[PDB]
């Protein structure tokens, strides 16, 4: 489809069940992220991204600028 | 907290009133309910304040767990206030747990007043699930026909929904709060912080049970299912005739039509964030 | 309150109920002649649900034991657990019976001791003003448990109509037919009474016992002393919501109500994995709940002889998965998460299914508060394979002129053989019709 | 996800797959009856790609083993690695077969056990909702693996059309023709099914085995106990991108897609150098990756009997060079730098060629995390020399009146001998035409 605002949550829970049937060696490594996606250009691919947020003081090594540089 | 543990019995007073009207105890509140529900089934008044105040005397003395039987003798949760209305709109029973000092600084009257209303809905699917339990033991109330198997096609569509709506929904809201309340007890150090973790506890109990002191779509999905159970039990307190079984499958086709209608409303309430309604939809898709 | 009267009956039904009461004292922290431990009330919050309520803190069992053979009861009084039993509730010393081996013996002995059989077992009924029901802990093998047990399924249906009936009945062995040959006759006569004169049964196969008795138990000569070990644990496992303090389906009319689809479809498949004592040395490392229910639906712990290639056209309707003791309940919803991805249970295409999981704390004991336990109460529509096995062994025997002249001399004047055959095929046809 | 079902079949195909599963437990850090090491999940990041997924952390093999001869399976159950195998997935105890030595035996036995051969092997198909494909781990030698293996290459082509087919088939021995004489007949009948009824093969010559078995292994009497040592390592070597965590061509449809030029040209040359245990004492000094692929294209490790003077008019099209374990990847582009200067591979003059190199970490084990390993999957157009060897031994036998009256009594009414001859020459002509 052209993207809508509910497709963010739908692709998220799909990556949940996909990484879950694989049997990752750490169950809690799975929900550490969610996924994010533009408004409606033509398509959902090449417009999606990833939010992996980070805990205490490791974030001084990962400023919120450079996770966009990894996500792009 | 050295004095609030050994001199007073502060957390033991809390877990007893949680056993009183959040129903973490055994068959104490069960054996209260089924004399009341057998009284409903024969059209005799259970309101009747006086004998209802003694059926709840026999409830709090059941199972003898020594955190509520001694509270049954002194500082009783037995006193129940009823409101009778000839219009019969917003009818309400109000049970109150007697709470001592200085526990009453923590436990306000409005605190137990909202722990009251969660029991008004927890007993109510306890009224709705056990109606589908004993009526299955009642076993085909009559004892062209042959409509009983097609009746059984959509009876267990609704018998199993109510049984699973009080099994898996409850066991996720009782464990997740009981494990996070034990977290705040492990930290517990002073009186001003014990009040805040108890106030954030009820607002969790809110969001766990359904949500919304105001109007949303999930209470409408609740009270619709309530009218399904009410029309179910009123149908089965009689014999099944020739055209009477045709009216069961006529009602049950409508009852699954609105049940599926309120499932497709529930998906919109789940993709708007992260909720315990996410777990209720995961229950309802597995249903 | 919730008092159940167990009806232990027959040569095999008395021995499986003897260690059932012997299992209950080791988990309640009580002795059969005294109270030496204080663990009975602080650890266990409810004890008067199968026992009679106390007069001197002596929890009397609510049990009756009748059998034609005096050999099963003479191996009881020398054991030190018989002083808990009373010599006035059932029989005094030197009780006897028939000669005796016939289905028509106990079927005709029910109306000649009709005055005494409805006198002392009704004294325990009015002890509690709200009776739960009756469980017939009887047998199908032999003519002792099958002959007299078919009589009480009829006269207790109308004298006590508002009570739950449900039995833990054991199925006989079908390996050879030399010692007994009357096995197709007395089994199908009781199996008709188990569907219309009885609400529910709990099947327990005999050919599936030695499948498990040589699986992990490692015996060379199969004796009768192993038949009480698999049976007595799952009996006490089925009442863990009822004996120990639970919340939902904490009654016997709670569990059976959520599994029966319809009358004459009540045959429940049972499963129970942990039976090995050397598993104990590796359960110290937090063995979780995520691996214990993956093997319940896998046909390894089953006690029902069924076909392996007949599960594709059959569908599960109700499946119970009972965890006990240490559960770690923050991952019990995580165990139920993995059920929909495998679809190990075939679901009925006409209606919804249900995977019900429940928990209750076990006894304050070291082999009980350390090792995970899983009790299964399945309901799968491949149970007609046993009914096809019993019916094919029934019509083949009537063409060989076997026990048609040796069986109709006493109290049988008309041919009631096809009365059992059509009603068995009614069960077998309505099972396959139930998934439209 | 990426589940592959191995089809072990025949007298030789069952033994080469028996130690293939026995090789997998030593590298996964697991035991065939238990889990005693914790190295299975921290060291190995993926295990459920050839095994069945776990129910009790017991990784069941996704394997089926059928053979007419009961001798190959009676040497299995006494070994302690057979408890990992299941006695219900394939056969129970006392399984048998034919008499039996014929290509027409297993070709006619496929449609009389047609109901049972498509019943229990399809139960493992719907375990995963995305099946990878089927590998026929069968044999060409004898009439057991060649007779029945030609039947499943036809009926699994349309019942499972969207699945990858590719086999690790072993070629028979052509030294003398005294014990067997039916070798040119049963080989070419299966070789037709390997090109049009099958996508890819992996050739494994028998006359090239004893070229290596006396090269560095130093034996005097060649036995059958050495045929499983060269074969089981390169089988597990071919799935190192698939079993161990890799990135590119980490599926079996990844590797085979980048090497096949066209259908009926799929015969891949295999090479594997390190087979000596006394090399271990000198790999401590950082033995590099710059010397291990200079000897792969050099015809020393090859398992294909081909001409030495026929490589000047033949051209490589696709060559795979798989390094495993310790690679030192800062010089793996340095190893591929030296390839263009020698031009040891003749390149096709019509199109481009490709030297693909890939790596994956090996098992956490001391003989595996220390010594460099090189697996070759070549594709050279000198493979028609084997097809010229088999065809010249085929038309010479039909002029000697050998097995024309002894072979057409059962289920053969027309001459299908030139149906195999022209289709073999179609392969031999399109290979030389492919370089224009």
């Amino acid at each position: 489809t052209p993207p809508t605002a509910v497709t963010e949550h739908d692709v998220n829970v799909a990556f949940q069940l996909s990484a879950h049937k694989v049997l990752l060696d750490d169950d809690n490594l799975l929900p550490l992220l969610n996924l994010t996606i533009r408004e409606a250009p033509t398509s959902g691919w090449a417009a999606l991204g990833l939010s992996y947020k980070v805990q205490w003081p490791l974030h001084i090594l990962f400023t919120p600028a450079v996770l966009e540089k990894y996500n792009v | 907290m050295y004095t609030l543990k050994k001199d007073y019995r502060l957390v033991e007073y809390l877990q007893a009133m949680r056993n009183f009207f959040l129903l973490e105890a055994g068959d104490t509140m069960y054996d209260f309910y089924t004399p009341i529900f057998d009284k409903i089934r024969e059209k005799e008044p259970w309101l009747n304040l006086s004998y209802l105040n003694v059926q709840i005397q026999e409830a709090v003395g059941q199972r003898y767990p020594d955190d509520s039987t001694r509270l049954s003798v002194s500082f009783e949760s037995v006193d129940l206030a009823k409101k009778k209305l000839p219009v019969h709109t917003l009818d309400g029973l109000i049970l109150s747990y007697k709470v001592p000092w200085p526990v009453d600084i923590v436990i306000s009257s409005e605190c137990q007043k909202i722990y009251n209303q969660v029991f008004l809905l927890l007993l109510l699917i306890k009224w709705a699930k056990y109606s589908l339990d004993v009526l299955q033991f009642n076993e085909l109330g009559n004892a062209k026909g042959q409509q009983i198997h097609r009746m059984f096609l959509l009876r267990v569509k609704l018998m199993h929904f109510v049984n699973s709506l009080h099994n898996y929904l409850m066991t996720r809201i009782l464990h997740s709060t009981g494990l996070e309340f034990q977290h705040q007890v492990e930290e517990a150090k002073d009186l001003d912080q014990l009040i805040k973790i108890h106030y954030r506890y009820l607002s969790t109990i809110h969001d766990r049970c359904l949500l919304r002191e105001k109007v949303s779509s999930v209470k409408e999905a609740i009270m619709k299912v309530l009218n399904v159970v009410l029309m179910f039990a009123d149908r089965w307190h009689a014999g099944l005739g020739a055209w009477k079984k045709e009216s069961i499958v006529k009602m049950e086709s409508d009852f699954t039509n609105c049940h599926k209608f309120l499932v497709k409303v529930l998906n919109k309430a789940v993709c708007r964030g992260s909720f315990p309604h996410l777990e209720s939809l995961a229950l309802s898709l597995m249903a | 309150p919730r008092e159940i009267i167990t009806l232990q009956l027959g040569q095999c039904g008395n021995q499986i109920g003897f260690e059932f009461w012997k299992q209950l004292c080791a988990e309640h922290g009580i002795s059969p002649e005294g109270i030496v431990e204080e663990f009975a009330t602080e650890g266990t919050d409810r004890k008067d649900v199968f026992f009679y309520q106390a007069d001197d803190e002596h929890y009397i069992p609510r049990a009756v034991l009748l059998d034609l053979e005096p050999r099963v009861i003479h191996s009881i009084l020398n054991s030190p657990y018989a002083n808990l039993y009373n010599p006035e509730n059932i029989y005094l010393s030197e009780h006897g019976g028939g000669a005796g081996n016939n289905w028509a013996s106990g079927f005709s002995q029910g109306e000649k001791i009709h005055e005494d059989i409805f006198d002392i077992i009704d004294r325990e009924a009015d002890g509690s003003d709200s009776l739960e029901g009756f469980v017939l802990c009887h047998s199908i093998a032999g003519g002792t448990g099958s002959g007299l047990g078919s009589y009480l399924l009829e006269r207790l249906n109308d004298r006590y109509p508002k009570k739950l009936v449900q039995t833990y009945s054991v199925f006989p062995n079908q390996d050879e037919m030399s010692h007994v040959v009357v096995q197709p006759y007395n089994s199908l006569l009781t199996l008709k009474r188990l569907t219309q004169n009885a609400d529910c049964v709990v099947v327990l196969d005999n050919t599936a016992l030695n499948r498990i008795a040589t699986d992990r138990l490692h015996i060379q000569n199969p004796s009768f002393s192993q038949i009480n070990q698999l049976v007595s644990t799952i009996m006490s496992a089925s009442t863990t919501t009822l004996r120990y303090p639970g919340y939902m389906n904490n009654d016997l009319i709670g569990l059976i109500a959520s599994l029966i689809p319809t009358p004459r479809l009540h045959f429940l498949m049972t499963g129970y994995t942990p039976l090995t004592t050397d598993q104990s040395v590796a359960s110290v490392r937090k063995t979780t709940v995520l691996d214990v229910m993956r093997r319940l639906l896998q046909p390894k712990n089953v006690m029902v002889s069924t076909g392996r290639d007949r599960q594709t056209n059959h569908c599960y309707i109700a499946i119970l998965n009972i965890i006990q003791g240490e559960v770690d309940p923050t991952q019990v919803h995580k165990s139920l998460q993995r059920i929909r991805e495998r679809k190990l249970a075939n679901f009925i295409p006409w209606g919804p299914a249900s995977i019900q999981v429940a928990l209750s704390r076990k006894s304050p004991y070291l082999p009980s508060a350390h090792r995970v336990s899983g009790l299964m109460m399945a309901n799968h529509t491949n149970i007609s394979s046993l009914f096809e096995r019993t019916c094919r062994q029934y019509d083949k025997l009537r063409k060989r002129e076997a026990f048609l002249e040796q069986f109709r001399k006493e109290d049988i004047f008309k041919d009631n053989f096809d009365e059992l055959d059509n009603s068995r095929e009614i069960v077998q046809q309505l099972i396959d019709e139930y998934h439209a």
